[PDB]
């Protein structure tokens, strides 16, 4: 008829690591693979909700370009390390966590104050390298639940909320999606290779499984147009 | 027809024999894909002559390169024509202009 | 004269417009040169040569 | 991969790959997103996409 | 509220003409419209049910490269003109229309003796011209429903049965939509000041309802996405 279409039944999933997915779906209708891949990539990149760090408050440091004698790493290195940190808050949308370290300084994510609501996927993820023995670091990070990627440049405007000093703004990176890509190849079924085969490469920060992220993105996209399908 | 041309398409089409041209001016009495019958003007009729000009278009004849040569009528019924006007365009010709 | 003729219509004078990728749907980084061109089909068919 | 005539490689991009890679590694001054700090190439790719 | 997403819906249908139409979807969150827009543009233009002419039969015609007495143009021109004909038939996917004409003048699409189900979208569409008083044209037009574009080469390769002499085969272009242009702009709903609305301009042949077209495209997209939703 004119409604049977075609569906990808040779679904294959390969897991290089716990945060590495290589999915292959074939056979697909001619050109449909491109639409599906682009829509999924856009939804994952700019529409996947997630909890991530927003801003920091360093004790004894006022500006981003300042220097700290205790830690061999500069302030922007600490900001990058905090941005790379992933958290899985579920009790509340926004929460403050406090870090306090002293002595030897191989400070990783495991030294953060562990609250019941917040969970840290990678406690062994390094944060800073305090070399001086008599050096103490005190940090207060803010983690909020948002969507997509929110750069600090956009949040620079409307400084009234950031009027108190010492509040260094870092990139949000709410979405737990990184290095998402699609490839389209040809597939042969009953002598017609115009059929497309879609290969999806996905990496995640570790908060959720990549297959779970794909499922959530597909569910969100399908539920977005539920009014039209009715 | 070429959107950007040099104005020499008409001369090439007319000089080439693939396009049928009216030997004498007149009024197209009968227009058809197979043949065209034209009634010439009273000033161009020779003495003791019927005054009808019949053009038989060559349709779907193989060329020397195994291509197709077809002539399609351009004028309509009752359209006045003059000497030198094009009646049916030949292959690769549109409205008397070369179209490659 | 070409620029004036383009200005007569509702087209940019530079002759380059902004295109969007069909597969993606994204505004191209730089304007591209589009227009209407006369193309010919030469007497070299692939089936004959195969 | 190597030409026996002189030993120089013959497996090289010629026309479009060269232009694409030249467009890749070209730096502007007031481009969008200038001055940002990125944690890795993956963040750069995700920001560009 | 960040977890939940607002529900877009069709808000108005603006038909500029019988073919040109405008569809407005509202509201949308951030780039979602893009994520929908191109997707819809990649579904409406690619796969869409539509009615197209498949086979023609003329009593006085032996082959596509012949000519008929009393007709101005070639039979191939007749087939090409019939290829662009736009029709709308519901209830079945096979109709055999008949066209009978005589006398001086053009033969428009209104001369086709259509049944109740078959409706001609372009009655004044021209097919041929008769320039001989004693010339009559009788033609049988076979019309079906399908998707995409398939040539006569595939049909003759299938070879279901031998074709009677004089049955001309024409290329089928089942796609009823020829132009899609989506544009996402700012939408004024409540006090969010960030929602967007999508406007889709559709240039079709007039045989498809734009609202039904959008509904069909959304249904196809959801059916395709359910496979990703289930996964394994």
């Amino acid at each position: 008829s004119v409604t049977e279409f075609l569906k990808p039944r040779l679904v294959d999933i390969e897991q290089v690591s716990s945060t590495h997915a290589k999915v292959t779906l074939e056979p697909l209708e001619r050109g449909f693979g491109h639409t599906l891949g682009n829509a999924l990539r856009r939804i994952l990149l700019s529409s996947m909700p997630g909890c991530a760090v927003t801003e920091v408050e360093i004790d004894g440091v006022l500006h981003e370009y300042s220097t700290k004698e205790g830690v061999q790493e500069d302030i922007l290195e600490i900001l990058l390390n905090l941005k790379g940190l992933a958290v899985r808050v579920q009790g509340k949308d926004e929460v403050i966590l406090t870090l306090n370290k002293s002595g030897i300084g191989p400070v990783t994510a495991a030294d953060i104050t562990h609250d019941g609501d917040v969970e840290i996927v990678k406690p062994q993820h390094v944060i800073c390298h305090l070399t001086d023995e008599n050096a103490s670091i005190s940090m207060r990070i803010k983690v909020q639940r948002g969507r997509g990627y929110v750069p600090a440049s956009t949040r620079i405007h409307s400084e009234e909320d950031e009027r108190p000093i010492g509040r260094l703004l870092v990139d949000a990176c709410y979405s737990p999606v990184e290095r998402i890509a699609y490839n389209v190849e040809a597939a042969r079924v009953e002598q017609r290779t115009d059929l497309d085969k879609l290969v999806i490469e996905m990496e995640t920060n570790g908060t959720i499984d990549p297959e779970e992220a794909i499922r959530r993105a597909a569910t969100i996209l399908a539920e977005q147009l539920e009014a039209f399908v009715d | 027809k070429p959107l950007v041309g040099t104005g020499m398409e008409r001369a090439v089409a007319v000089d080439s024999g693939v396009t049928a041209v009216a030997k004498r001016g007149g009024v197209v009495q009968y227009v058809d894909a197979s043949r065209i019958v034209i009634k010439v003007n009273e000033d161009e009729m020779y003495p003791g002559e019927a005054g009808i000009d019949i053009y038989n278009l060559t349709k779907y004849t193989r060329s020397n390169q195994n291509t197709c040569i077809n002539q399609m009528p351009c004028v309509s019924l009752g359209e006045p024509v003059e000497r030198g006007d094009v009646l049916a365009d030949g292959p690769s010709t549109d409205l008397g202009e070369l179209a490659l | 004269e070409i620029k004036e003729l383009l200005k007569l219509g509702d087209l940019p004078t530079s002759g380059q417009i902004r295109l969007y990728d069909g597969r993606t749907g994204e505004q191209f980084e730089r304007p591209v040169t589009v227009g209407y061109m006369y193309m010919l089909k030469l007497n070299h068919l692939v089936d004959d040569k195969m | 991969i190597l030409s026996p005539a002189n030993g120089e490689p013959i497996i090289v991009p010629s026309q479009d790959v060269v232009l694409g890679l030249y467009y890749m590694t070209r730096d502007c001054v007031n481009a969008k997103g200038e001055g940002m700090v990125l944690t890795g190439p993956k963040e750069a790719e995700r920001l560009y996409r």
